[PDB]
C-alpha cells in the first residue's frame, strides 16, 4: 500500500529517475567494477573527460574525487536565447532538456563551485524561466477539453506538480460528457 | 539481453505501472533474471568485503558505489511490486470475475506473479472471512454473492480504460504506423476525430485508445 | 460503490411524486399512499424506480437545486457562486441526475462551470482565503490533492 | 428516515479519512462502532423478516398483485443500502489498517507484532483477527524474497547513501543486527542508510 | 527624473535578485500574491537593509517622496510576472513590518515627523470606510480638456490651466479608480505609561489591503509613517496622525 501519493509521482521520485541519466565527468583518480548497469569504466584518467551515470558522479563529488562538467544547455548566455525564444512564442513551451528543473536543483547543491559564473546568475535565470513558463501553463490550461491537450515540451517536475489536478478534473469533465451521449 | 536494457525496461515498467489506472501483465522473463542477478551480487559484495580484511595487516569506493547501486535497484522493484499488490487489493473482485470467465486471458501464471497469486487468493479469502463474521450473519439472500446486481454495481469497477494518463511518445521509426505529417500513431478515438499523434510531444488522453501503443512500448507514460 | 462520496451522494432528498398507489407504506399509517403524492426520496431508491415500470413508478420532478434560476445564475459568475451552501454535493450528484433524466442541455453548462472553478483552483494551488469554504466537497478533495502535490514539490525544491 | 442511519454512519466514516488525510497520520482511530451497526443489523433483520413474511403473504393473501412487487423491490434496495454502507465503512477501516501493517512492520527483525497500533483492544477483535492473519499473510511475502526485503521499509529512496541520526531518548543499545550501534541518548551516529531505514521506524532515530 | 529611474532600477534589482538561500522570497511573495488576487507585497526591512544600506538610508530619510516610487517599482515587476505580451493591474500596496525599536506613544513629539515609526497600542474604534482616489479623469467646464490625473500618496488641488478659471475642472466619476481608507484611533496600552493622566490617542489612516484587518479592542503593533494634517478647528497648529504601512497584529492573532 504505497499510501502517498499515490497516483502521481513523488517529487523525490523524479530525481530518483533523472539521476539515471548519464553526464560527462572530470575524474581526479587514475576492482573492477562491473556493478550491473554501468558498463563503465576502464580506470578513469585524470584530466580526461568521460561519460558516466549521474548518481555516481554525485557520489564521487561528495568525496570531491571528481569534477562534474556543466551541461552545454546550462549557462546564462545560453538560457538567454531560450527565454528570448519563449517570450516570442506564447503558445509553445520551446525546447527543454525535460529534466532541467531537477538538474537545476541537484547540480547547484554541490557542484556549484565547478560552474563558470554560477553565482547569483543562473539561479536568477532558471527561477525566471520557471516563472513565465509556469504562468504560460496556467493560461494555456484554460483551453482544456476532452480528450486532447498539447503540453508539448514540458519538464517532468512540471508534469508531476499539476498532474493530479488536470488528470482529476479531466476525470470529472470527460466523465459527464462521455456519459451524456 | 544486456543488463542496462533489462534495467531500462525495469524503469519503463515501473513508470507505466504507477501511471496506468489498471494492472499490467507480470513480466517474469526479466524480473526473474534480476531476482537471480541481485542474489548473485549481494553475495558477491559480502564475499569481496570479507576478503578485503585479509590484506589488512585501501579504497572503499567501488564497494560503496556497488552497495549504493544495489540499494537503488532493490528499491525500484520493491516500489513496483508494492504497488501492484495494492492494485490487486483494489481489483481483487474484478480479477475474480475475470478468472471465472473463459475469455480472454485469466490470471494464470502470467498475469500475476507466482508470489502474487498467493497474496491475491489469501487476501481475498481472509477478506471475505472478515466481512463474513462481521456484517453477514445477518445475511441478505440476494446479496450472498459478491458481484454485479447490477447496480450499483459492484466491482466490476474499476477496469477504467477512459482515465487520463500523461503520455510521452517514443519509438523506432522505419524512416510501421507513420502516416505523416510528423509521425505515428493512430488514435481513432470513438467519440472524436483523430488529432492524431506527434512523437516529440506528450499528449494526454484516455488509457483505452493508447493501450495497444502501450503493449508495443511505442509511447512512454 | 465503496468510496464515501458516492454513497453519501445517494443520501440526498429529491421531490419525486408517485405515478401509482403503493399500499404497504414503508415510511405512516396510510396504509396506501394516494396517487400523485409528492414525497421526498433519497437518490439511491429513487434511481431505479424511474426505470422499472411501460410507465415508470415515479415522475422525477426536477430538484430545487437544478431550478432554471440556478442553472441560470451559474452562467454569470461561477467563481463567486457558493456551491457548498446549496446541497452541498453538486458534481457527485448532478452527474447522476444528468444520466437519469438524460438531459443534454445542461451538460454544456456544467462542463463549463467546472472549467471555470478549476481555472480558479489552480490559482489556490499556489502557496486560502474565504473561497476554500464555498467549494463542493469532492471538488474540495481535489484541492487537497493539488495543494499537496505543490507543497511537496516546493519542500523538495529546497533542502 | 428509512435508510438514513447508514448515511450518518458513512458520514462518520468520512471523518477518519479526514484524520488520515493532511493529517497528520498517527493512526489512533477512536473506536469501531459495534452499537450503531447493531442498530443497523436489527433494522435490517426487521426488514428481511417483514420481507419473508410478505413473501408468505403473496403466496396466500396478495395473490400476485401488481403492488406486491414494489415491497420486494424497494425494501430490497434498502438491504443493499445497508450493505452499501456496511462495506464502504468496513473497507475504509481495512484501508486505514493494512497500510499501517505495511509501512511499519516494524522493522528489522520485525520481530513480532506488539505495542503497535494504539487502538489495541478498543478496536474490535474481529478486525484484529483479520489483522494478525494479514501480517501472517505478509510474512509469506517476506519469505518469498530474496531481495532482500525490507519491503516494509524504504518507500523513500536512499541518499546518499550515508545519513546522520540524532538519538531521541532511546535505550539502548539494542542494535544487535549487523553491529552493536550501542544506542545512547544524546548520541548521533554517522551511519549508512542500511540500518537507518530499519531503526527509524521504531522511534529511536530522529534527524535524517 | 533620471534619479527616479535610478531608484526604481535599484528596487527592481532588489526584488528580482534577492536570495534567502535559495528561493527568492520576495519574487515568490509577489506571484503567490497576485494569484489569490491579493495585489500586495510585504517587505521585511532586515532583508532590505541587508541588501543595500543605501536605499534604506533614503527610505528612512524622506519616506513619503520615495515609497510611491517603490510601489510603481514593484507593480512594474508584476507586469513581467503575472502576465506576458508581445491589464488592468493596480499598483500594489506594500506592507513592511519590522523590529527596529519600539517608540512608545507618549514619546512621539515632533522631531521624527516623516520618519518611520514602529509602535504599540490598543485600538479604540475603527472608522467607517470611505474612498480616496487613485486615478481620476477630469474634464474642463469650458475648453473641455481631458486630463487623466494620477494621484499618488501621500491635500492635492486640481490644476487650473489647459478665462479659463479660476478652477474649471470637473471630476468624472464614471472613469475614476478608487481605493479604500479606514481611520483607526488607538489608545496607548494601560500598562505604560498612564501615570496619573488619561492616555493620548493618535489618529491613524489604514488603506487598501490593511483595511478591516483589525477588530477594535485588539492590541497591535503599527508601523507606518508619522505625519501631520490641517483640519481647521490657529496659529498655525497642525494636528498629528500616523499613516500605516503596514499593520501587524499581535500573536497570533488571526
Amino acid at each position: 500500500l504505497p499510501a502517498h501519493l499515490q497516483q502521481t509521482f513523488s517529487p523525490e521520485e523524479i530525481q530518483f529517475i533523472v539521476e539515471n541519466e548519464p553526464i560527462k565527468i572530470f575524474p581526479r583518480i587514475t576492482w573492477q567494477l562491473i556493478t550491473t548497469d554501468d558498463k563503465a569504466l576502464n580506470n578513469m584518467v585524470a584530466m580526461r573527460s568521460t561519460e558516466v551515470v549521474l548518481w555516481i558522479a554525485l557520489l564521487l563529488k561528495q568525496q570531491s574525487k571528481c569534477s562534474i562538467v556543466a551541461p552545454q544547455w546550462l549557462t546564462t548566455k545560453e538560457l538567454d536565447r531560450k527565454i528570448q525564444y519563449e517570450k516570442t512564442h506564447p503558445d509553445r513551451f520551446s525546447e527543454l532538456p525535460w529534466n532541467w528543473l531537477v538538474l537545476a536543483r541537484i547540480l547547484f547543491n554541490k557542484a556549484k563551485d565547478d560552474f563558470h559564473d554560477p553565482i547569483h546568475e543562473l539561479r536568477g535565470k532558471i527561477q525566471d524561466l520557471r516563472e513565465i513558463r509556469q504562468i504560460k501553463v496556467l493560461k494555456g490550461l484554460k483551453y482544456l477539453n476532452e480528450s486532447h491537450l498539447q503540453l508539448d515540451n514540458l519538464s517532468l517536475l512540471e508534469i508531476n506538480e499539476l498532474r493530479p489536478f488536470i488528470t482529476e478534473i479531466m476525470d470529472k469533465l470527460r466523465e459527464i460528457h462521455t456519459a451524456s451521449l | 539481453v544486456s543488463p542496462q536494457q533489462d534495467f531500462s525496461d525495469l524503469m519503463k515498467s515501473w513508470k507505466n505501472e504507477r501511471c496506468s489506472p489498471e494492472l499490467l501483465p507480470y513480466p517474469h522473463q526479466l524480473m526473474k533474471r534480476l531476482l537471480n542477478r541481485i542474489s548473485m551480487q549481494s553475495q558477491l559484495i559480502e564475499n569481496i568485503s570479507m576478503g578485503f580484511l585479509d590484506m589488512q595487516n585501501e579504497s572503499k569506493l567501488p564497494l560503496l558505489c556497488m552497495e549504493t547501486e544495489l540499494e537503488r535497484l532493490k528499491f525500484v522493484i520493491r516500489s513496483y511490486i508494492r504497488c501492484r499488490l495494492s492494485k490487486i487489493d483494489k481489483f481483487s473482485l474484478y480479477l475474480r470475475q475475470l478468472n471465472e470467465d473463459e475469455n480472454s486471458l485469466i490470471s494464470l501464471t502470467d498475469l500475476l506473479s507466482k508470489d502474487e497469486i498467493k497474496y491475491h487468493d489469501t487476501h481475498s479469502l481472509i477478506w471475505l472471512k472478515l466481512v463474513n463474521d462481521s456484517i453477514l450473519k445477518y445475511m441478505p439472500e440476494e446479496l450472498q454473492a459478491i458481484n454485479d446486481t447490477e447496480g450499483s454495481v459492484n466491482m466490476i469497477d474499476e477496469p477504467d480504460w477512459n482515465k487520463f494518463v500523461f503520455i510521452h511518445v517514443n519509438g523506432p521509426p522505419d524512416g510501421e504506423n507513420e502516416f505523416g505529417k510528423p509521425c505515428y500513431t493512430v488514435t481513432i478515438p470513438d467519440l472524436k476525430e483523430e488529432v492524431e499523434l506527434t512523437i516529440g510531444s506528450i499528449y494526454v488522453m484516455r488509457y483505452e485508445v493508447i493501450r495497444d501503443l502501450l503493449r508495443d512500448d511505442k509511447v512512454a507514460l | 460503490y465503496y468510496d464515501i462520496d458516492d454513497v453519501l451522494a445517494d443520501g440526498t432528498e429529491f421531490p419525486c411524486k408517485f405515478q401509482y398507489d403503493i399500499p404497504g407504506l414503508g415510511y405512516n399509517p396510510g396504509r396506501p399512499i394516494t396517487k400523485n403524492t409528492k414525497l421526498s426520496l433519497p437518490l439511491w431508491l429513487a434511481r431505479i424506480l424511474a426505470i422499472v415500470g411501460p410507465v415508470p413508478f415515479v415522475e422525477l420532478l426536477p430538484p430545487d437545486m437544478f431550478s432554471t434560476k440556478v442553472m441560470n445564475a451559474i452562467k454569470t459568475d461561477p467563481v463567486a457562486l457558493d456551491l457548498h451552501s446549496i446541497n452541498s454535493h453538486f458534481f457527485s450528484l448532478a452527474i447522476k441526475w444528468i444520466m437519469l433524466f438524460s438531459e443534454k442541455e445542461l451538460a454544456n453548462v456544467v462542463s463549463e462551470l467546472l472549467l471555470q472553478r478549476a481555472q480558479e483552483l489552480n490559482h489556490h494551488a499556489s502557496s486560502t482565503s474565504t473561497f476554500l469554504l464555498k467549494l463542493e466537497e469532492m471538488e474540495k478533495e481535489i484541492y487537497k490533492k493539488s495543494h499537496e502535490s505543490y507543497k511537496d514539490t516546493k519542500r523538495w525544491m529546497f533542502k | 428516515m428509512y435508510g438514513d442511519l447508514g448515511n450518518k454512519l458513512v458520514l462518520e466514516a468520512k471523518r477518519t479519512k479526514q484524520l488520515y488525510a493532511r493529517s497528520n497520520q498517527d493512526v489512533n482511530l477512536p473506536m469501531y462502532h459495534e452499537d450503531i451497526i447493531r442498530n443497523i443489523l436489527k433494522e435490517v433483520s426487521n426488514l428481511r423478516k417483514n420481507t419473508e413474511y410478505l413473501k408468505e403473504q403473496q403466496q396466500l393473501g396478495m395473490l400476485d398483485d401488481k403492488v406486491a412487487k414494489c415491497q420486494y423491490f424497494v425494501t430490497l434496495l434498502c438491504m443493499e443500502r445497508n450493505k452499501r454502507c456496511l462495506l464502504a465503512y468496513q473497507r475504509l477501516r481495512t484501508d486505514i489498517l493494512d497500510s499501517m501493517a505495511w509501512n511499519n512492520n516494524g522493522l528489522d527483525l520485525m520481530s513480532s507484532i506488539t505495542f503497535s497500533q494504539q487502538d489495541t483492544n478498543n478496536l474490535s477483535h474481529q478486525e484484529q483477527e483479520y489483522l494478525k492473519e494479514y501480517c501472517d499473510l505478509i510474512t509469506d511475502l517476506k519469505s518469498g524474497d530474496l531481495v532482500d526485503i525490507d519491503l516494509s521499509g524504504s518507500l523513500v529512496p536512499p541518499s546518499d547513501v550515508f545519513i546522520d541520526v540524532r538519538v531521541l531518548k532511546d535505550a539502548g543499545e539494542i542494535q544487535t543486527e549487523y553491529g552493536v550501534f550501542n544506542l545512547i541518548k544524546d548520541s548521533q551516529f554517522f551511519v549508512r542508510q542500511s540500518d537507518v531505514e530499519r531503526l527509524i521506524q521504531q522511534g529511536y532515530l530522529q534527524k535524517i | 527624473d533620471d534619479d527616479n529611474t535610478e531608484i526604481i532600477k535599484s528596487f527592481k534589482n532588489f526584488i528580482l535578485e534577492f536570495r534567502l538561500d535559495s528561493q527568492f522570497i520576495y519574487r515568490d511573495q509577489l506571484r503567490n500574491n497576485i494569484l489569490v488576487k491579493n495585489y500586495s507585497l510585504t517587505v521585511n526591512m532586515e532583508h532590505l537593509i541587508g541588501y543595500n544600506e543605501d536605499i534604506y538610508k533614503k527610505l528612512s530619510d524622506e519616506p513619503s517622496d520615495i515609497i510611491p516610487l517603490f510601489e510603481t517599482a514593484i507593480t512594474q515587476v508584476a507586469k513581467r510576472i503575472s502576465i506576458l505580451s508581445r491589464n488592468s493591474l493596480p499598483t500594489f500596496q506594500l506592507i513592511l513590518n519590522s523590529n527596529a525599536n519600539q517608540i512608545p506613544l507618549r514619546d512621539l513629539d515632533s522631531e521624527h515627523v516623516s520618519k518611520i515609526v514602529r509602535l504599540s497600542g490598543i485600538i479604540i474604534s475603527t472608522s467607517v470606510l470611505s474612498s480616496r482616489a487613485t486615478y481620476l479623469s477630469i474634464m474642463c467646464r469650458n475648453c473641455r480638456h481631458t486630463t487623466s490625473i494620477t494621484i499618488n500618496n501621500f491635500t492635492v488641488s486640481l490644476p487650473r490651466s489647459c478665462n479659463c478659471g479660476p478652477d474649471p475642472y470637473i471630476i468624472i466619476h464614471e472613469s475614476s479608480k478608487f481605493i479604500d481608507q479606514q481611520f483607526l484611533k488607538l489608545q496607548e496600552i494601560p500598562e505604560l505609561v498612564p501615570v496619573g493622566e488619561m492616555p493620548r490617542n493618535l489618529t491613524m489612516t489604514c488603506d487598501r489591503y490593511l483595511t478591516n484587518k483589525v477588530i477594535p479592542g485588539t492590541r497591535v503593533t503599527i508601523v507606518g509613517i508619522y505625519s501631520i494634517y490641517n483640519s481647521k478647528n490657529g496659529v498655525a497648529i497642525r494636528t498629528p496622525y500616523i499613516k500605516i504601512l503596514g499593520i501587524q497584529s499581535d500573536v497570533e492573532t488571526s
